[PDB]
């Protein structure tokens, strides 16, 4: 009698693999066995696992019934497992902690249909962008990303992703913006990255954020931009004297604004 | 071993000593090797149909017995490749033959084995983690659009004892390697699987997201989903005209791949010439059509046996893509020309038919190819959903509705997109006739609505009543006269106008209405409705009072309104982002109230 | 009015959902007991072979009864190595009878070459002279196509009868 | 909340109530078990060779 | 209806020749 | 008891689309059962569609495909399709060939059945006196369903007539002024479908009276055959050994005929009229008429066959047929549909033979009749007044003709659109009837006797 | 090159119509060609249809006349059938077999090129977007033709669609912002058909560079099979060999189609549609596909069919297969016929499938599309106008209705009427269907975008 559409060899084969799978991320998020209350929940599978077996004496295992051979119930764990996992990585520089990883693991097995959870879209749109700029070229539009995507992984760490935060909408909304908008747009890129700096309630938010070189390649990026159409040598003088700063600031873009305003009037 | 060619007649070949061939086997017939495929056994002897022209195959030529089915070779490379109807590289011949004919025999490998390919595997695999089929092992950079997630075939499952670090490899490479049982198994990234087997899922789930055509009557009045199963005319002006390249060019759907069944020879190469160039804005870049689509063409006058497998071929391919984790969208240029291939076969294997010539099992073949679409949740351990939504074109004798094949479809598709004759003679393009065609997405895609576009279903349910009451008054119109009809009954014939004309009429090749975005149909819809049900409801308050106001006097006073609806279909997403269109929009609803308080 | 029925409905489905879950959980431990009343039969039978007598008389009977369903002129025997005397006397005994029954002369070889596999309960193999046609009489498939007929009168006997069947036909 | 409480008590007792089937399943097996296993084997080990009917000489 | 009885009745007469 | 082992042949002689021609059998019997062992190890199964000589021509269930000569075993399991029925088998889901598909375990036999049935026996056929209500008012009020009785719902592709199956499905019971169950068969139904109809009678909590077989179009087509008759075995044993009273839905009898074509082909019969089978009406007739009340037993089946009439051709032979056998029919208008009203059936061209049977003091009111006619006097003159105001104008009309208007548009707004989970005690129905009646005096109520009115129409 | 020596048999087992089924035949060749020699030494050819071990089924193609077993000799010359082609084939007569008729000698073979033609790889055909001046208004506005495009010419008995085909191709020329060279594949046509084709050639002098194939009526019927192959052999070899614009044309696909039945009858293959072989659409097919360019060459096969459709009928197999396989058709009215228009091209349901990319800006002109869009909506509506009026009377015809009828009149009286020696250029045909669209007012011209409306209405 055919489980699910699937042969019954074919269905635990697919019950063995995720108890391996559900083994695989659960050493790849916490190696260190610090998730005491994951590992409790998900103990019955990862015994198969943490006891060392053969893939044919797990298939006889859940054969016979021994193995959990739920095949929907398993592939419910693995998901809620799989998108904790993805949480971890897509923010991986800016690991989160213990807590809040639990916590997101209650919502998480709370939820109805995590697939089609906020949560689950979120964590793609997150994920759009880390692939975007996996392999992405020096350019504004992608230097612009890598700092709102880096600040993203830091809230997203610091307040989950359960918590629906105004800041963590508003960042997921700029970054798809800037993702989509064309590459040619190099004044729209520029406006909402420093739309982006202004609203941000935190006056420098590239701190600790971004490595000091990328910091200076921002700040070495406006003063670029700003330094087309100086009516004064002084003026561009004054645009590398700011050039000292060390990150963007939005007092750094005020002062640029101060300028710009000054070249209005001159020009 | 291998038989002998005992008898030859067009197509079908039949070959003595051939003891335990099995059924649907392949073979290779003639000094020259054409592929074949038994269709028939008889004691010893083995009737096969030929994928190739069999002018000069000899009684007593060898016929070499390949112990597989007709299969499709699935991996890198299918990607912006174009494929005969039998996965053979029509562009890798042409380069490998430097000439423009396609040699009789030719055995070039469907999936190139010189191209490098940037594969990377999956990091938390090691030596000894257990595996089955779906599981991506590994990825390989395809191209800048495609991510090819390398899947463990399905029946496939064991030990990984040995998975190959990142790096290049090629096509034939040995990049995986697994036990099981004692016996060990060698995966390379390329994994031939038959075109007649329907790819294992773990579940088919309902389909609850809509697949997004450029029109807006098909969007709107007719919807189709993710993992569909849709029938559309192959009538001029549209088909292959606008409705092809939109999905192509923009779509919720990741992959596309379109089989030309029995295309004719110009309009195949039609296709071959606009797809390649193609293009469209992924990531704020404009990136090549064909980094996400595969073609599967099959001209008219290639070998029958082909064109029957064609279909077969491109659903396989567009599994395989679902299984991956995608959202394949695929198009069968002509379901009625494979439905021809079937009957052609039948007729040469002396079948009795059915009515109309076609063999009894049309139905049963049309359903074994439809309901391999759907959306499903891949098998594999790293959990993905993907789907395969089908577009399959019916062209019948001169627009026979009671043709068997578009019955046999009928009985199968969720939605038909049927043809209004009517309207392609008027130039109405769309030319969809709202009358018979239907979608049964609808009730599916009622939660999608009430959570993204809580008001369009109202709006839908309005139009299509509005339509019908136009459909039940032009007859008395034009039975009897103009003269009798009620105010109601004008507002219901010119709201009809309006909408047919500029809401369910959209000319695919304008800058501004090559593709109308949902968010566009509905404030549109929304926009029509809203001048109905208030011109109604002023006609009927003012009905029993001293103040009358009827249609004319609408139409007199606000002659403007009616322009701007009218010119509401002529929004362009493009420049006019989708804040100013909507609220373009509002304004004309502002406007649309504002006279119509001056009126009351 | 529209949340609180969407709530009531919500939780109708969920009942729904338990009930039926309920119900073929129940059909699951029926199907389970009736699975191990046939492994214990299995067991059982792979205890009776050891009766050497009544074993005896079952290879005789098995033996005959795959001779009369196959009635080809030759025919050859496949069974157990350690029941390979046993199946021969069989062969002995059944060949007279055989022709008796049949009028029709006929040869009974015995695979000395290819037994059947030492874990079966028991029982034969009889194929035709060209090994085309075989009829197996093993206790395994004997005890498995006598107990899916007789599932009636064990979930009957089991189970208790049917309060609601009035008629039997 | 509350009410959903309630309709959790009433699970609860479906979930008994499965249970009280499946011993009381048992139970009406463990008494005609014996019965049902000796006439079982009785008719399996009763083999009554014969041809088949159409046969005829 | 005439055509394919024809054929159905040739096909057995063919039958039976191989036969 | 068959006690004599299985014989298993490898004596394939040839393989011709579904058919494997098997050679030397023993003895072999016509519609027997012979699960065949690929070279591969797959398992199917599959039916002797002719038997001739030593030969044995079986029709695999699953394609041929894979299959081979010299390596391809087939056993004959020695018996025609015998299925197991029980009353477990009421609250699950099973495929067209009975295994289940909801997974639960195998049915445990109360009796092993033919699934072919012997036709009831016309001097012990009763005739089916009370009525089954569905909730569907059109169906309730205008076209009542006979405890016994056989009447079609046609309509065409895309119409929801499976929805209104569901529906009926959800919603059927006695008039109740646990003897009831319902048997789904469902015929060709693409999965989308399939799953609509197991998820809503899951959810629903109806299941419990209710067995689905499903024959998605994917399946094989011999089991679509199989599958009215399995539907049908197990009502059988429901309402004339268990006593209780079936309803038998059986969707897409087009996609039956289809299949009956199919294997017609396969045996190599010519096609009869319009591509069919020359005996389609018996093979329907011997689907539908296993049904009604019989003498001495408490038990029934209804039938309601689900039609899509192709082309909108009443003449087709599926529905002419079908009209043939059965005793009414119930149309959902394409129109009705357009226009977005649901339930879209169709009340003048529909009828139901046996309403006066199903209705009546005891069986649903006194007014049932009276009701029923009015209305549907009502509604024929109220779409003869709609045609009329097309050509004279809305002025023009009498006041007579503005009340006809008025109840047609009521009528078409409350009577018939019902929406899909409004579920309508037959009582509920008669009071909305009433409540349009009431639009007209009492003196234009010429078809309901003064004795009614004077006691149903006030308030 | 084949140097074994041919075998000769005198084994002739059997003729039937036009079939001659030869026995002990060493290793038959599937389509090899054989050489009958009668009794009384008449030499006759023939190509083996199907073979069957020792057996072959060789199809004579002047006819079995004439023939006995055990005296006529077929000599199997061991290939299939392989044309002599040359470039010096332009400016030669040949019957349908290729032998020269017109008492010139035996065609000098350039090469041998197998008649079935050599399978065009799809990834190197050049799309034609290069328009065919026809100097036909109802072709060149409405349904133009692209070089290198297929496109039949549908038309019945007594129609005059050779005079349409020999103005087509004395006046084919590019669009002005290289000349055709005609090959011809007359089957069955009348002694004066294929007279008034030559004698036309001849006085437009085009004879040069036209090569002509003439099967007439008496000429053997199961010739015409191979006379379409032999023209488009030679075609291809002038086209993408010798780079020269080459048009075909061929009379009668009904005659060939008839050909095709005959061979199948005589075969007692399973018929399709009217009795025409189940392959026909592949057999047509492979004609029709054998039009386009290629990349690399410089030449191009516009090929033009011409169709009989029996009894006036687009439905009939032959014009349905053929309307599949080609890009469009070019439709003659035997209603425009009787009402003495000339050329009686119904542009309703004539359309050309490669029009769209060969007009526009570039190519014709900026409104193109737009005036044969209204055009044909404008004619659309005049006579659905028409059969309005033909019920009702033009007393109740409105005024846009009035309108309507005056531009189908003018239409049918200025734009599709035209001299048979008057080539019109295509911008000469947009003035008329221009001065045709001027009588509605611009508010009538939906289809034409006002940019356009603006630009050339008002003049």
């Amino acid at each position: 009698i055919k489980m699910g559409g699937l042969t019954s060899e074919q269905y635990h084969s697919q019950v063995v693999g995720k108890i391996g799978y559900i083994a695989r991320c659960m050493q790849t998020i916490d190696p260190e066995n610090n998730l005491k209350k994951i590992r409790e929940d998900y103990q019955d599978v990862l015994i198969w696992a943490e006891k060392n077996y053969r893939f044919e004496e797990i298939l006889e295992a859940s054969k016979s019934g021994k193995c959990p051979n739920d095949l929907d119930a398993l592939s419910r764990r693995s998901l809620i497992l799989q998108e904790l996992l993805r949480l971890v990585s897509s923010i991986s520089p800016f690991k989160m902690k213990l807590d809040l990883i639990e916590s997101q693991y209650e919502k998480m097995k709370q939820h109805v249909n995590l697939w089609k959870s906020d949560y689950h879209v979120k964590l793609n749109q997150l994920n759009q962008l880390t692939d975007y700029l996996k392999n992405a070229a020096p350019t504004p539009k992608n230097n612009f990303l890598r700092a709102m995507t880096s600040v993203l992984q830091m809230q997203i760490a610091q307040y989950g992703i359960t918590e629906d935060n105004e800041g963590i909408n508003q960042l997921f909304k700029l970054g798809l913006h800037l993702l989509a908008m064309a590459n040619e747009k190099i004044d729209e890129q520029y406006h909402l990255f420093k739309g982006y700096v202004k609203d941000q309630p935190e006056e420098s938010p590239f701190e600790g954020i971004l490595p000091a070189e990328d910091q200076k390649i921002l700040v070495k990026t406006m003063i670029d931009y700003a330094m087309p159409k100086l009516s004064s040598k002084v003026l561009q003088d004054k645009l590398s004297a700011l050039s000292s700063s060390d990150v963007l600031t939005k007092t750094l873009l005020d002062s640029i604004d101060r300028i710009v305003k000054e070249n209005e009037k001159l020009n | 071993t291998f038989g002998y060619v005992h008898g030859v007649s067009g197509p079908v070949v039949t070959a003595c000593d051939m003891a335990g061939a099995a059924m649907y086997e392949l073979v290779r017939v003639g000094h020259s090797e054409l592929v074949g495929e038994i269709i028939r056994l008889e004691g010893d002897m083995a009737t096969i149909q030929v994928y190739e022209e069999t002018s000069g195959v000899s009684v007593g030529d060898p016929v070499l017995r390949t112990g597989k089915p007709l299969s499709v070779e699935l991996g890198p490379g299918i990607m912006g490749a174009i494929f005969d109807g039998i996965q053979r590289p029509l562009s890798d011949i042409s380069s490998q033959t430097q000439s423009i004919y396609i040699p009789r025999g030719v055995n070039v490998s469907a999936l190139s084995r010189d191209i490098k390919w940037e594969f990377i595997p999956s990091k938390n695999l090691r030596v000894g983690s257990h595996i089955t089929g779906g599981d991506i092992y590994g990825i390989v950079n395809e191209n800048s659009l495609i991510k090819h997630k390398i899947m463990l075939p399905p029946r496939s499952r064991g030990s990984v004892t040995y998975i190959a670090p990142p790096g290049n490899y090629d096509a034939s490479d040995v990049v995986l390697e697994l036990e099981f049982e004692g016996v060990k198994e060698k995966l390379s990234m390329v994994q031939v699987w038959p075109v007649r087997q329907v790819r294992p899922v773990t579940e088919k789930l309902p389909a609850n997201h809509p697949l997004l055509t450029g029109q807006r009557v098909l969007d709107a009045l007719f919807p189709c989903v993710q993992g569909g199963t849709t029938a559309i005319p192959g009538a001029f002006g549209c088909g292959k005209t606008v409705i092809s390249q939109s999905l192509s060019k923009y779509s919720n759907s990741d992959v596309i791949i379109y089989v030309g069944c029995g295309e004719r020879g110009n309009e195949m190469s039609e296709v071959l010439r606009d797809f390649p160039e193609l293009t469209m804005e992924v990531d704020g870049k404009v990136e090549s059509i064909m980094k996400r689509t595969a073609l599967v063409a099959n001209t008219s006058n290639m070998p029958v046996a082909a064109r029957e497998a064609s279909i077969y071929t491109g659903i396989t391919l567009s599994e395989y893509f679902r299984d991956m984790g995608y959202h394949v969208s695929m198009m069968a240029d002509s379901t009625s020309r494979w439905a021809e291939a079937l009957r052609e076969i039948s007729g040469r294997l002396a079948e009795m038919p059915a009515d109309s010539g076609y063999p009894a099992y049309l139905g049963a073949r049309l359903a074994s190819f439809y309901e391999r679409a759907g959306r499903v949740k891949c098998l594999g351990n790293p959990e993905r959903e993907g789907s395969v939504s089908i577009v399959g074109a019916v062209s019948p004798p001169g627009g026979d509705f009671s043709d068997p094949v578009t019955s046999a479809t009928l009985g199968i598709v969720q939605v038909f997109w049927g043809l209004d004759k009517k309207l392609a003679q008027r130039k109405h393009f769309p030319s969809v006739n709202w009358l018979i065609s239907y979608s049964k997405y609808m009730r599916a895609l009622d939660e999608y609505y009430d959570k993204h576009f809580t008001e369009f279903v109202p709006l839908r349910t309005k139009a299509k009543e509005i339509l019908q009451e136009e459909e039940d008054l032009a007859e008395i119109v034009q039975l009897v006269g103009k003269a009798s009809l009620a105010e109601t009954d004008k507002i219901t014939l010119e709201v009809a106008k309006l909408i047919k004309d500029d809401f369910l009429q959209q000319n695919g090749y304008t800058p501004y209405d090559r593709f109308c975005p949902f968010y566009k149909t509905v404030g549109m819809l929304s926009n029509m409705i809203s001048f109905y049900d208030m011109a109604r409801r002023a006609v009927e308050t003012t009905a029993q009072s001293d103040n009358k106001i009827t249609w004319s006097i609408i139409r007199e006073h606000m002659g403007e309104i009616l322009y701007k609806l009218s010119s509401m279909k002529f929004k362009d997403p493009v420049k006019d982002g989708e804040a100013k269109i909507k609220a373009d929009y509002a304004q004309l609803l502002e406007d649309m109230q504002n006279a119509f308080r001056s009126l009351e | 009015e529209k949340k609180e029925k969407q709530i009531e409905q919500q939780k109708k489905i969920q009942m729904s959902n338990l009930m039926n879950q309920a119900r073929l959980k129940v059909l699951r431990a029926r199907d389970d007991l009736i699975t191990d009343l046939l492994n214990e039969a299995k067991q059982r039978l792979s205890k009776v072979v050891k009766d050497t007598t009544r074993y005896q008389v079952l290879l005789d009977g098995l033996v005959l009864q795959g001779l009369y369903q196959l009635l080809e002129p030759r025919m050859i025997v496949r069974c157990r190595k350690q029941d390979f005397p046993l199946v021969k006397a069989a062969v002995q005994k059944a060949i007279p009878m055989y022709k008796i029954a049949t009028k029709k002369d006929v040869d009974v070889q015995i695979d000395l070459e290819a037994y059947l596999p030492e874990d079966i309960a028991g029982g034969v193999e009889i194929y035709n002279g060209d090994r085309k046609i075989k009829v197996s009489n093993t206790l395994e498939s004997r005890l498995d196509l006598i107990a899916q007929q007789m599932m009636p009168e064990v979930r009957g006997a089991l189970f208790g009868a049917n309060a609601n069947r009035k008629f039997l036909d | 909340q509350a009410a959903m409480g309630s309709q959790g008590n009433l699970s609860a007792e479906v979930e008994q109530a499965t249970r009280r089937q499946v011993q009381g399943m048992q139970s009406s097996q463990q008494r005609n078990r014996e019965r049902v296993l000796t006439q079982l084997l009785g008719m399996v080990c009763d083999v009554r060779p014969q041809v088949h009917p159409n046969y005829r000489i | 209806f005439y055509r394919l009885k024809k054929i159905q009745e040739k096909k057995k007469i063919i039958k039976e020749k191989s036969e | 008891y068959l006690s004599q082992p299985r014989l298993t042949y490898k004596t394939v002689s040839g393989v011709n689309g579904p058919l494997v021609i098997l050679d030397h059998v023993k003895f072999p019997r016509y519609a027997e059962i012979v699960h065949l062992t690929l070279p591969d190890g797959t398992k199917r199964s599959g039916q002797v569609l002719e038997v001739s000589g030593s030969k044995a021509v079986v029709q695999v269930f699953e394609g041929t495909s894979g299959i081979d000569a010299k390596k391809t075993s087939c056993e004959f399991t020695g018996d025609i399709l015998r299925t197991p029925v029980s009353e477990d088998m009421l609250g699950r889901v099973f495929n067209g060939s009975g295994k289940p598909i909801d997974r639960g375990p195998v049915v445990l036999a109360e009796d092993f059945l033919d699934i072919m049935g012997q036709p009831i026996n016309p001097q012990c056929r009763i005739y089916p006196e009370e009525m089954i209500q569905t909730g569907i008012s059109a169906i309730d009020g205008m076209n009542s369903i006979a405890r016994g009785q056989k009447i079609p719902i046609f309509s065409a592709a895309g119409l929801p007539h499976n929805e209104i199956a569901a529906q009926i499905c959800r919603q059927a019971g006695l008039v109740k002024k646990e003897n009831f169950a319902i048997v789904f068969a469902a015929m060709g139904v693409n999965m989308e479908t399939a799953r609509f109809f197991k998820s809503d009678f899951e959810e629903n909590g109806s299941m419990d009276n209710v067995c689905l077989f499903l024959n998605l179009a994917n399946d094989p087509t011999i089991e679509r055959i199989i599958t009215p008759r399995l539907a049908l075995t197990t009502a059988e044993f429901l309402a004339y050994q268990c006593e209780k009273h079936v309803l038998v839905i059986l969707t897409d009898m087009s996609s039956y005929a289809e299949a009956l074509r199919e294997v017609s082909a396969a045996r190599e019969e010519v096609p009869g009229r319009r591509g069919f089978p020359g005996y389609m009406y018996t093979d329907l007739a011997t689907i539908y008429e296993r049904a009604g009340r019989v003498e001495g037993r408490n038990g029934s089946i209804t039938q309601i066959p689900i039609l899509t009439m192709p082309n909108d051709d009443i003449t087709h032979p599926i529905p002419d047929l079908t009209g043939y056998i059965t005793e009414g029919q119930i149309y959902v208008d394409r129109q009705l549909h357009n226009r977005q009203i649901y339930p879209p059936i169709n009340v003048l061209p529909s009828l139901s033979r046996l309403m006066k049977s199903a209705i009546g003091e005891g069986m649903t009111r006194k007014d049932h009749a009276d009701v029923s006619n009015q209305l549907y006097a009502c509604y024929a003159i109220g779409k003869d007044v709609q045609a009329m105001k097309a050509v004279v104008g809305e002025e023009a009309l009498t006041s007579d003709d503005l009340l006809y208007l008025e109840f047609l548009q009521k009528f078409e707004k409350n009577f018939i659109t019902q929406g899909p989970y409004e579920n309508r005690t037959v009582y509920e129905t008669l009071d909305i009837g009433w409540q349009l009646l009431r639009i007209f005096p009492k003196e234009m109520l010429k078809r309901i006797p003064q004795s009614t009115l004077s006691e149903f129409y006030p308030r």
